[PDB]
């Protein structure tokens, strides 16, 4: 068996410097090759570095030539990456990943790469607003129910219902940042017209930063 | 960069044959034979499935097949199972010492029939427009086909860029799909406008699907 | 007995060609048809015998010899040619010696930024003799009044690594070789075909 681990990797301001770490077992490590490879979110991939058997030779891509710098330490198994002025385009996911006997020039084995961000906004948690349920809604006896998240910069988050306990027909779209820089996200549930009378649908999100939570509660608007 | 073109979503029936292409420079898919293929399924990192001279690694199924003519060179699937709809990158190596990835190929399967999208649209109004900000959502839930386009429409004047949409994964009970849509304005822009409304277009409907309201109406 | 050729062709890595390792084969039932008849080997000349009667023949035993090599000086590993490799790494005989096996290795011996690992002779006083080996490696100065004295670095170095990068192309790629001798006469044989 091959595994490679990224680690290092996370949110920092732009500007900075930082370094990732790869670690590779299971196999010769100083024999082949390692190489580094991004994905910004929502988009497909494209080639950062590369280093060699020996580490005496290190290429790069012109987005990151001069700035970034390849070493490895063939004496652990172990590769590193170190990067300098950051700036928001380097936003993205980076993988490592090892040449083989199918070839050097191949990315043949792949880690599990970790999230890095650059960004100036602090840690403003969430704000919970309300959907309006409406007959521009409700329709044909069914309608559905929202609530909307102010934007906020935190990549984690989670968000509760009532229907927690059963989810059926409950969603939580993935999260969207603004030009703010924030992340935003809305959840909705369908339910029965039935219901909208009778029974009290209340939304509350937690949001690790902030132990303090936010719940809003919706009901059926006039408008 | 000479990033390699690729289309930009294929599809097939399942069990049927389909081919995906990538193209590059006479120096960059050209001349070397390196062309090498990667599979990513979302949220996981990428698995390769072809490389050099379409020789193909050892555990992975022969239902998987690549071609080279100068310029291009495509990867073509059979035997459609619906677990290849994962995103296809080409990857080759380049004078210059240089490694160049394709924009790569969303592969949609389609694995049932077709179903169509239910569209919902609220106001934030109340509390977005205490806090100081106004925004306006629309909403598809569980359509299948999920190549749906959406448009905004204020006084049934079209709008861009000034919303964001987000689709989530597909629900494997049903393998429907849902999307989830949001036009953002100023204070002053949403009290000048008076009416509302989101357009929606897809192979779901039978015929474009428009949800308005006017802000005066409540 | 069956033979050792599935670990003589796949030893997962090949001597350089100064240094070329050898290896005895015996008792041996060696079945060439199947390896020969096999797509991977981009060449396999032999001089005095054929291939297809190998497995009609039988030797009393067979050396097998392994080296990493460029495509155009794989053609000078041939009995009567002369060159940089054949004149001081590997001197073939002027007479029989048995067939020449190559094939492309390049996703193996290549590397990114060149392999170093791999190195070959860049002058010698003289030329080898058949079969010769020699790890002699001391600079090439002579001293006196020409160059440098002894021990110093003035007359360049003796070996010299390939440095095999992809972008070398289908002309710089590295073969791997093995070359087989057979010897007759000399003793009764101890290895045939099946
Ligand atoms: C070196 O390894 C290859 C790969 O295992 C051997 O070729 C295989 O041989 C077996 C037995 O004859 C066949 O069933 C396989 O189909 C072969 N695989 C391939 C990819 O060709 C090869 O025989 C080994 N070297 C020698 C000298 O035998």
């Amino acid at each position: 068996q091959v595994q490679l681990v990224e680690s290092g990797g996370g949110v920092v301001q732009p500007g900075r410097s930082l370094r990732l770490s790869c670690a590779a077992s299971g196999f010769t490590f100083s024999n082949y090759a390692m190489y580094w490879v991004r994905q910004a979110p929502g988009k497909g991939l494209e080639w950062v570095a590369v280093i060699s058997y020996d580490g005496s030779n290190k290429y790069y891509a012109d987005s990151v030539k001069g700035r970034f710098t390849i070493s490895r330490d063939n004496s652990k198994n172990t590769l590193y990456l170190q990067m300098n002025s950051l700036r928001t385009e380097d936003t993205a996911v980076y993988y490592c990943a090892s040449g083989s006997d199918y070839g050097d020039y191949l990315l043949v084995y792949w880690g599990q790469g970790t999230l890095v961000t650059v960004s100036s906004a602090s840690t403003k948690g969430p704000s919970v607003f309300p959907l309006a349920p409406s007959s521009k809604s409700t329709s044909g006896g069914t309608a559905a129910l929202g609530c909307l998240v102010k934007d906020y910069f935190p990549e984690p988050v989670t968000v509760s219902w009532n229907s927690g306990a059963l989810t059926s027909g409950v969603h939580t779209f993935p999260a969207v940042l603004q030009s703010s820089g924030l992340y935003s996200l809305s959840s909705v549930v369908t339910v029965p017209s039935s219901s909208l009378g009778t029974q009290t649908y209340i939304c509350n999100v937690n949001h690790k930063p902030s132990n303090t939570k936010v719940d809003k509660k919706v009901e059926p608007k006039s408008c | 960069q000479s990033a390699l073109t690729q289309p930009a979503s294929v599809s097939g029936s399942p069990g049927q044959s389909i081919t995906i292409s990538c193209t590059g420079t006479s120096s960059d898919v050209g001349g070397y034979n390196y062309v090498s293929w990667y599979q990513q399924h979302p949220g996981k990192a990428p698995k390769l499935m072809i490389y050099d001279v379409s020789k193909r690694p050892s555990g992975v199924s022969n239902r998987f097949s690549g071609s080279k003519s100068g310029n291009t060179a495509s990867l073509t699937i059979s035997g459609l199972q619906s677990e290849d709809e994962a995103d296809y990158y080409c990857n080759s190596l380049t004078s210059i010492s240089t490694w160049v990835f394709g924009g790569g190929t969303k592969l949609t399967v389609l694995g049932r029939t077709v179903a169509a999208p239910s569209v919902f649209i609220f106001p934030p109004s109340d509390e977005q427009l205490k806090s100081g900000t106004a925004s306006v959502v629309c909403l598809l839930n569980n359509f299948y086909p999920r190549e749906a386009k959406v448009q905004w429409k204020v006084d049934n004047a079209l709008q861009s860029g000034n919303s964001q949409e987000s689709v989530t994964e597909q629900d494997s009970k049903d393998s429907t799909y849902s999307l989830s849509s949001t036009l953002t304005l100023s204070k002053a822009d949403y009290e000048k406008h008076k009416v509302y409304a989101c357009e929606v277009t897809h192979q779901g409907l039978s015929s474009p699907v428009t949800k308005s309201f006017n802000r005066g109406e409540c | 007995n069956l033979c050792p050729f599935g670990e003589v062709f796949n030893a997962t890595r090949f001597a350089s060609v100064y240094a070329w390792n050898r290896k005895r084969i015996s008792n041996c039932v060696a079945d060439y048809s199947v390896l020969y008849n096999s797509a991977s080997f981009s060449t396999f000349k032999c001089y005095g015998v054929s291939p297809t009667k190998l497995n009609d023949l039988c030797f009393t035993n067979v050396y097998a010899d392994s080296f990493v090599i460029r495509g155009d000086e794989v053609r000078q590993i041939a009995p009567g040619q002369t060159g940089k490799i054949a004149d001081y790494n590997y001197k073939l005989p002027d007479d029989f010696t048995g067939c020449v096996i190559a094939w492309n290795s390049n996703n193996l011996d290549s590397k990114v930024g060149g392999n170093y690992n791999y190195l070959y002779r860049l002058f010698r006083k003289s030329n080898l003799k058949p079969f010769e080996r020699d790890i002699s490696t001391e600079i090439y100065q002579a001293g006196s009044t020409p160059c440098n004295g002894v021990e110093g670095f003035n007359c360049y170095f003796p070996l010299q690594s390939y440095g095999f990068q992809p972008t070398y192309g289908v002309g710089y790629q590295p073969y791997r070789v093995v070359v087989l001798s057979f010897e007759l006469l000399h003793a009764p044989a101890t290895v045939c075909g099946p």
